[PDB]
């Protein structure tokens, strides 16, 4: 009944959110609420649906901490990139070595928060996955909390937009 | 394993009210000098550029956060001693002061490896090193620093 319908509804959800061109835009609604759950330690982080570099490419997802993680715990919004175990990993080049640009979109489209980084391939974060997800890599100090919590353009109508762009050069 | 490497974030902040490092960085005509100041201070008291690397400079509230990459556990130890003894800070106060054209720019530093604040662990160097190694460097040098390096170099030519 449930391990029944539940699983099917989840598949459809994942399918509806997936992209296959290395470009993902993640709309996080109910910002205010999710924000406090983070601040209170109840739900520190959120995973995004999966997306890919190409139809049969790398599988990836984002991981965000509204009240921060690591060196940014309690002071910054922390945003991470996660390499997942993909159905076609046996056909891909490992380690993962594509530039990844992470963004928090300014809804007035004037000043987006942006961090473009090239993986340091020596990190285990980029090796071929053995588990469902590799260790995340990314930006612990992506965005100071003050920018997304009173007085400005990133939060609008209780929602924010996170964008990821995986550079496909070499693929 | 194969080669000892690690990372940590160095928090740098001013004491005098004006010498705000955040704005000094976003300033088109200061950024290069601040960059140069940080680079010179690290190479002076922290370690050579091949053993101590800057991966990124975060403008983040009104301090500057420098993401560091350490190559070699021994050199990292040298950095830590220079940090706790105040040598790193001494060189940074001098270079920044010269960079922003000021008599003095007293500094307040902070050192973190992940969620671990090393300032509260300076007495145990082995623990600090272990915490730094736990943070695997995951990104190469940020393009912005290469851009500033080009700028620094083109300026010194004429």
């Amino acid at each position: 009944k449930d391990l029944a319908m539940a699983d099917l509804e989840q598949k459809v959800l994942e399918m509806e959110a997936s992209t296959y061109d290395g470009v993902f835009i993640w709309k996080i609604s109910d910002f205010p609420r999710k924000r406090q759950e983070a601040v209170a330690g109840r739900i520190p982080a959120i995973f995004s649906p999966a997306f890919y570099t190409s139809r049969y490419g790398y599988k990836m997802c984002l991981r965000i901490y509204l009240n921060g993680d690591g060196t940014g715990r309690g002071t910054h919004l922390s945003l991470f990139f996660v390499v997942m175990k993909g159905p076609n990993d046996a056909l891909l080049r490992w380690p993962f070595n594509q530039k990844v640009t992470l963004m928090l979109l300014d809804q007035n489209n004037r000043e987006h928060v942006i961090d473009a980084f090239r993986p340091d391939v020596t990190s285990s974060s980029f090796q071929r996955p053995v588990n469902d997800m590799n260790i995340a890599s990314g930006c612990p100090l992506f965005c100071p909390v003050s920018k997304m919590e009173a007085k400005n353009s990133y939060v609008r109508d209780d929602a924010i937009f996170i964008k990821a762009i995986v550079d496909l050069t070499g693929l | 394993h194969e080669e000892w490497v690690g990372s940590a974030y160095l928090f740098v902040e001013s004491s005098l009210d004006k010498v705000v490092l955040s704005d000094a960085y976003a300033h088109p005509q200061q950024k290069v000098a601040v960059y140069r100041a940080l680079q010179a201070a690290l190479a002076e008291s922290g370690g050579s550029p091949d053993v101590l690397q800057m991966l990124k400079i975060h403008r983040s509230d009104p301090q500057l956060i420098v993401q560091l990459r350490f190559c070699g556990r021994q050199p990292c130890g040298r950095f830590l001693r220079a940090y706790r003894e105040g040598a790193l800070r001494a060189a940074l106060q001098r270079s920044l002061a010269a960079a922003l054209a000021q008599h003095s720019v007293p500094l307040q530093l902070e050192l973190r490896a992940g969620a671990e604040r090393l300032d509260a662990l300076l007495a145990d160097e082995e623990r600090c090193l272990s915490c730094i190694l736990a943070q695997q460097p995951d990104r190469l040098r940020d393009e912005e620093l290469a851009e500033l390096e080009d700028a620094l170099r083109n300026l010194k030519c004429g």
